[PDB]
């Protein structure tokens, strides 16, 4: 949904503003698709699961798929002679108390769902990101035909920087580390004894892949973190430059409209902010940042 | 709602629900629910890479194994006779024009192909007839004057 | 000629490579960075296939006792003893051949 | 002559690996075609005719019979609406836009 | 030396290490 | 960052006790040693 | 054809063709191929050319001709020494596994459906005990059918069949900390009457890799030549001969991945103390043909054997959660309930025989129930549903072209062939398979 | 180590500064003496040779 | 669908013919070895619907012994893993010589080789399967055999197209051939009535109206020419009115 079609939307944008390279929309819905059977995933097995709900003083209990699907209702019968309308109105609110409940799971796994999409668009902005040709300016600086002027306002910013001016750190090396570390304990005192405990079996197991015998779902073998460095990576201009420019001019023309509506959103976002705290004015009255251009 | 309830069987009319019982415990235990979060079911984890296990849903149209055990061995033995050239363990940014576009040395590959392939078929052929060696021979040697 | 120029793959040789060209093609390959040329990107599968295209295209018909691998009859008569050979999954695969 | 395609984005180079594979080869009855028509940002139509040829090409490729009722089991709607349109109209064949 | 200045002394060695030390030491203070 | 906290996390939630949860020995500026500083020059300063 | 007599077809050059188009068709699909090892030697034997029968100008020998090819091709060309005697000692165990599979389904449907008719029995007799057995639960506590590392076979159960172990009742899920070792991998055990320290392996897998002898196993085995070395006829002690009763506990490490042979020791401990322990052999074949017979001395060898000569030996705590099943010929049989590799709710270990009330009693410190259900192993978690015996012998036997390199014969060559996604040829994820 | 972390950090850098310096040093020291002998090679005499007779020169040090 | 000691055990919803009045079945078992689906008499009522097709509720309903019980259809079953409805005619059996009650609430249904034969669940029985087991005896089944044992018995060799002659079963598909992704819809023409009834294809250059309209084309080539020249095949253009031409196509 529009969440992700939002993130991925601005990381087009972004591996395109930010690279020269154009994500392949093969890949742009392949994501979603994957979201889409995380929901679907989800739903599955929330429609063998019930929420209860109960109206007042829980006299109706209605049985419900976490959906919304109203499987039973068992009543009191000192509601029977309540009346048509107000047994409809009291089975309804037992029924939006159930509704409730369920929604409430519905929204602590949907974070789950933003969270394993997060871990696996983690790589790509990752990529775009956490390499040395990976630099912005600040957001007040009148970008001019030939570099980016100065802001004026809210002196000394400060500009951090996400990668280790020593030599290259990558999660493949902290990932190599993380199993040399794994293995020196699993050969330690405490360590070959932690692994015949309890604590340790239970690691193995939900955490131990190339232990999975030849059959088992999930991954069978242990995996590096994923490695998509952009400005290093020519991804798909390539091939639309070779095959034909139109589909190319067009590829990149979206990337650069979703850049630019991102770029919009931020801008309506702030615009609020600042309504909100007091920033802003609510009808125009600062013109020479529009008329002085 | 009302067909909600249809469908779901009408309302089952069990007496004493909410009603409570003297000590204030209910008469007629309560439904109980079963609901949680699903603590197995990231999508990931499902559909994920067909030759390794990355699994994720990104792309990656990778190498065949051969054509990445052998182009990657000639890398690094034509960077290894490129840049270090004089095997003093120094790698020589300025090698000769023979290191830099002299071609490695490791046609001693198709060598070990004539020893273990080929060499042990041209034993097994003394057992052909000769009129097919010497049929295909002419064949794939393109002379074969067929009287038409 | 078939045999040959089709069948028999290793009597092929490709352009044998330079060690700069070893080591600059997998630089420019294993990270495409920016501004490249357009002369490090014909692969070798491409040059294969193509230099298999030129084979095809340089056959010529004619009586053998000249430099020609064969005549039509020659050719035409392999073809026929093949297609009577095709069978349905073979056809499929022709039919196949064909339509693309 | 044949060198351009319309709609370069989805090229069939990458599909004739089955989407998703051994996942709907795995439960084809939990894995309609509305789990994977976002797999594609095409018209919906088709979307389900890329996946009718999807399944196709994986059935074709485990080296199983196909199911020849797939087609049908995706274009349900059309396929009784063309069962009707022949029942209603004294035709046979398929339906075209302008007998609608 | 102490390290104020091997800090100024690597910081005409190795650019690297050395502005690498001085942001983690920028982002330890701001903590 | 984030593949470390990975790690962490596994640690601290089985009991694998080295690397990241097995705190990083600091060596102390030593009992006699009136120096207030790290130094490189001088070893027994700095004590553990 | 340039001959009057031969018929234009050589089954010899043709299967040669046959091999090097399997070659050519993996060198376009890879790109690369893999030198087939100087051990490679094709045979050709079994191929022979064609017999064209006179008064007819026929061929006599057409199927002869095609099996003779089939042979030939199927045949890789390499002998055993090519084989690390690890592959060669697998892949015979393997090849014994499906040629005993037939008899092994045979045996193991026949050995159900006894123990099955046991039920019956305790069931429908005597009227009295039907009428104790009357009740469901009563009768579903009586016994349940549960696979077992060979196929499904019925356990016994009940109140007074499993508080002998103090079993509480099979759905009770229990922790326990238990004596194995610290690396089972590596048994230290000094022979005194030989004085060679063997360093054992207990570990099930080449427990078996040497003919299916785990750990524990309790066997007899017998003996062909006299052990008073006399041919003469007057008195004579072994051309009666003896039956040695042993214990298998694993495989010695010398020196050459091959030569190693199986251990076991004397279970009658003065000859553990005289004769001294007794290896198996460096294989299946190796201890059978040593060997005129080994058996397993209980039915079933299920009775897993404590080994007091490693009593000492064994130093770990192995904190192991498990679940009660049956009690099969007084033996428990437990469902083991960590795995590694399975992190869900399905992967619960399959029936495991457990060593006998005695052994509970010992080896077992803690043993602390709970209350549970028996869910039944998984598809991958099912042996008998997972024995991959078969693809293992086919792994194997082509294990060494594997081992060299990938040379691409359309040769100077540079690009790496560009498999692509997804592709059913190299899609590799067996999630269920 | 959860108070004082950035003492084992200092620590550390010292640790990366020892083992460092030494090669550190040389390294400036090969590479300042090489451009510096460079600077003086063509402030030599063959400079004036060269100015006298060029391809002589690029004949002599393509030769040898 | 699933197995727990083998036996497998089909979920599946029975349903009038007309589907209006439907009873699932959460887990029941699968005997390829009774040829007939064996259903409790309560449903002779439960899933009589009177449609018009069918009068009365059923369309065959006979006492039969296995009299026990009446043997009624056509009533589709349809089961979980299936997407193929299976319609069968069930004995009836009643429930008190035959009290199917099991348990507690359970049943003791069976479903029968007169469905088998119609799910994919007849795959199961070919020796490999999960039935290949509990099939009855007879001389075509070996029943402790290795499947491979009968696969090779049968014909098998190697793996599947291991052999280098036997094509590979995945070029069987190069090319899926997709209008819309490759070069567009075809320009489709017809001569005749209707689009079914004529034929693709204009009258070529060689008919004897065309004749002198295509020397015209051919000498005068740059003025307009009538004719019926246009209404063949052969044009003017680089581009011929040969079937199947991709009017849309990028590059013609």
């Amino acid at each position: 949904m529009e969440v992700y079609r939002r993130i991925t939307e601005r990381v087009r944008g972004a591996l395109w503003a930010h690279h020269g390279r154009l994500m392949s929309e093969r890949q742009f819905h392949r994501i979603l698709a994957y979201v889409y059977n995380n929901k679907y995933e989800h739903q599955i097995r929330f429609d063998r699961m019930e929420v209860v709900g109960r109206a007042w003083e829980g006299r109706v209990e209605v049985v419900t798929t976490p959906a919304g699907y109203l499987k039973r209702v068992r009543v009191n019968p000192c509601l029977e002679e309540l009346s048509s309308y107000r047994q409809q109105q009291l089975i309804l609110a037992a029924y939006a108390d159930a509704c409730a409940q369920g929604r409430r799971l519905m929204e602590k796994a949907e974070i789950n769902i933003y969270k394993q999409f997060l871990k696996d668009l983690k790589p790509i902005v990752m990529g775009i990101r956490d390499n040395p040709e990976f630099y912005t300016v600040p957001e007040d600086s009148v970008e001019t035909v030939g570099g980016t002027l100065h802001m004026g306002q809210g002196p000394t910013p400060t500009t951090y920087r996400t990668i280790p001016a020593a030599k290259a750190h990558i999660p493949v090396d902290e990932i190599r580390a993380r199993q040399e570390w794994e293995k020196k304990w699993l050969n330690s005192p405490q360590g070959q004894s932690w692994a015949l405990t309890l604590r340790g079996k239970r690691y193995f197991a939900l955490h131990g892949p190339q232990y999975r015998p030849r059959g088992a779902p999930g991954a069978k073998k242990v995996t590096m973190p994923l490695d998509l460095p952009a400005p290093y990576t020519s991804m798909d201009e390539r091939r639309l430059l070779k095959k034909n420019w139109m589909a190319y001019l067009d590829n990149k023309h979206v990337a650069e409209v979703m850049w630019t509506r991102a770029k919009i959103a931020d801008r309506e976002k702030l615009q609020r902010r600042l309504q909100e705290t007091g920033q802003a004015w609510h009808r125009p009255i600062n013109k020479e940042a529009v008329s002085r251009w | 709602i009302s067909d909600m309830v249809e469908d779901a069987g009408g309302l089952e009319v069990v007496p004493g629900l909410g009603e409570l019982d003297a000590k204030g415990t209910p008469v007629v235990p309560p439904l109980q629910s079963n609901a949680h979060v699903p603590q197995n079911v990231s999508f990931y984890e499902m559909a994920r890479h067909p030759w390794e296990d990355a699994a994720s849903s990104w792309r990656r149209d990778g190498f065949t194994e051969g054509s990445l055990a052998n182009y990657e061995a000639q890398y690094r033995a034509a960077e290894r006779a490129v840049y270090d050239e004089e095997g003093r363990g120094g790698h020589n940014y300025w090698p000769s024009r023979e290191a830099s576009e002299g071609v490695t040395s490791e046609e001693k590959d198709a060598a070990l192909l004539r020893e273990r392939l080929f060499k042990p078929l041209e034993e097994a052929l003394s057992g052909v007839e000769p009129w097919a060696r010497n049929l295909r021979r002419s064949a794939s040697d393109g002379k074969l004057g067929y009287k038409t | 000629w078939y045999l040959q120029n089709i069948l028999s793959v290793e009597l092929l040789k490709l352009p044998s490579r330079t060690n700069a060209e070893k080591v600059a093609i997998y630089r420019n390959q294993k990270h495409s960075l920016s501004s490249k040329k357009k002369g490090e990107a014909a692969q070798d599968d491409e040059i294969l296939a193509n230099i298999i295209k030129e084979r095809w295209r340089t056959l010529e018909f004619g009586d053998r006792d000249a430099g020609y691998p064969c005549t039509f009859s020659d050719y035409i008569q392999f073809l026929n003893e093949w297609f009577k050979s095709l069978d349905e999954e073979g056809m499929q695969r022709l039919r196949e051949h064909f339509d693309r | 002559r044949l060198r351009y395609e319309i709609n370069e984005d989805y090229k069939v180079r990458d599909e004739l690996g089955p989407e998703l594979f051994a996942l709907w080869s795995k439960a084809p009855e939990r894995w309609p075609p509305e789990r994977l028509s976002k797999m594609y940002g095409l018209d919906f139509t088709l979307v389900r005719k890329i996946l009718v040829w999807h399944h196709f090409k994986a059935c074709y490729d485990a080296c199983v019979e196909p199911d020849w009722t797939l087609p049908k089991r995706l274009f349900a709607l059309e396929w009784i609406r063309d069962v009707r349109a022949r029942k209603h109209g004294l035709f046979y064949g398929k339906m075209r836009f302008a007998e609608q | 030396k102490m390290m104020v200045h091997v800090i100024e002394e690597l910081a005409l060695r190795d650019d690297g290490l050395v502005m690498d030390i001085q942001y983690i030491v920028r982002e330890n203070r701001r903590n | 960052k984030a593949e470390h906290i990975e790690t962490v996390e596994r640690f601290k939630q089985h009991g694998i006790q080295v690397g990241p949860v097995r705190a990083p020995a600091t060596g102390f500026i030593a009992a006699n040693s009136k120096s207030l500083s790290y130094f490189t020059r001088r070893p027994e300063e700095v004590v553990y | 054809t340039g001959e009057v007599q031969k018929v234009p077809f050589s089954p010899l050059q043709f299967r040669i063709d046959m091999e090097m188009n399997k070659y050519r068709r993996q060198q376009k699909e890879e790109g690369a191929v893999r030198v087939p090892p100087a051990m490679w030697r094709i045979d050709t034997s079994a191929i022979v050319p064609y017999k064209v029968d006179p008064k007819t100008k026929r061929v006599i020998n057409w199927r002869e001709v095609k099996e003779g090819i089939e042979k030939s091709f199927l045949s890789t060309g390499l002998p055993k020494e090519a084989y690390t005697g690890s592959e060669w000692r697998e892949m015979l165990h393997l090849k014994s596994i499906i040629a005993g599979r037939a008899a092994k389904a045979a045996e193991l449907e026949r050995r159900l459906h006894t123990d099955k008719v046991k039920l019956l029995e305790v069931s429908s007799k005597s009227k009295i005990a039907s009428e104790t057995n009357t009740s469901t639960g009563s009768s579903n506590s009586s016994s349940i059918i549960f696979p077992d590392k060979d196929g499904y076979h019925v356990f016994d159960t009940s109140v007074a069949s499993l508080r002998p172990f103090g079993v509480s009742q099979s759905g009770a899920v229990f922790q326990s900390v238990t004596h194995t070792y610290p690396s089972p991998h590596a048994v230290l055990y000094n022979d005194p009457v030989h004085g060679k320290q063997f360093i054992l392996d207990t570990t099930n897998e080449s427990c078996h890799l040497f003919g299916g002898f785990e750990h524990g196993d309790r066997l007899l085995i017998r003996a062909r030549k006299i052990d008073k070395n006399d041919n003469n006829p007057n008195s004579v002690l072994a051309v009666k001969g003896n039956e040695f009763e042993v214990i298998v506990v694993g495989v010695n490490k010398e020196g050459s991945d091959s030569e190693w042979q199986l251990c076991a020791m004397h279970v009658d401990p003065a000859l553990q103390r005289e004769y001294g322990l007794v290896f198996l052999g460096t294989d299946c074949v190796d201890i059978h043909e040593r060997w005129a017979s080994v058996r397993y001395a209980a039915a079933a060898p299920h009775v897993k054997g404590r080994v007091t000569l490693l009593e000492e030996r064994r130093t770990a705590r192995e904190e192991s959660l498990g679940q009660i099943v049956g009690v099969r010929d007084g033996v428990l049989f437990v469902q083991w309930r960590l795995l590694r590799g399975g992190g869900s709710e399905m992967d619960r270990s399959v029936a495991e025989p457990i060593g006998t009330v005695e052994q509970v009693r010992n080896a077992y410190q803690i043993t602390e129930q709970g209350v549970e259900e028996l869910m039944h192993p998984p598809s991958w978690r099912t042996p008998f549903r997972n024995d991959f015996a078969e693809e293992r012998l086919e792994e194997l036997r082509q294990a060494p072209f594997k081992r060299e390199n990938w040379v691409s014969l359309i040769q100077g060559r540079y690009t790496p062939k560009l498999k692509r996604f997804g592709y059913t040829q190299h899609t590799t994820m067996d999630d269920f398979e | 180590y959860r108070t004082m972390p950035m003492l084992s950090f200092y620590q550390r850098i010292l640790k990366h500064y020892s083992d460092n310096v030494q090669p550190l040093r040389q390294k400036a020291q090969n590479s300042v003496r090489g451009l510096a002998r460079v600077l003086e090679n063509e402030r030599s005499a063959a400079m004036e040779e060269f100015r006298r007779n060029s391809e002589r020169y690029w004949r002599n040090v393509l030769e040898g | 669908f699933r197995m727990k000691g083998g036996e497998m055990f089909v979920e599946y919803k029975i349903m009038s013919r007309d589907h209006r009045r439907s009873i699932r079945v959460e887990d029941a078992i699968v005997d390829p070895s009774v040829a007939r689906t064996v259903v409790p008499l309560s449903w002779l009522e439960q899933l009589r619907s009177p449609s018009l097709r069918l009068h009365t509720g059923y369309h065959m309903e006979e006492a039969v012994y296995v009299p026990n019980a009446i043997l009624a259809g056509p009533v589709v079953l349809s089961i979980t893993g299936q997407s193929v409805p299976v319609v069968l005619n069930p004995y009836f059996v009643p429930d008190d010589t035959w009290g199917i009650r099991r348990n507690r609430d359970e049943w003791d249904l069976r479903l029968g080789m007169d469905a088998i034969e119609q799910c994919t669940l007849f795959s199961e029985l070919r020796p490999g399967g999960l039935l290949y087991n509990k099939l009855p005896s007879s001389q075509n089944v070996t029943r402790h055999e290795p499947v491979r044992a009968t696969l090779q018995r049968y014909g098998m060799k190697c793996g599947l197209a291991e052999s280098p002659l036997v094509p590979r079963p995945w070029t069987r598909m190069r090319y899926m051939f997709i209008d819309e992704l490759q070069r567009g819809p075809k320009l489709t023409e017809f001569v005749g009535h209707n689009p079914r009834n004529g034929t693709q294809w204009r009258f070529s250059q060689h008919s004897k109206y065309f004749r002198i309209g295509v020397w015209r084309e051919t000498i005068r080539r740059n003025d307009m020419n009538e004719g019926l020249h246009g209404h063949s095949s052969w044009q003017k253009s680089p581009q011929q009115a040969v079937p199947e031409v991709r009017l849309m196509a990028p590059y013609p």
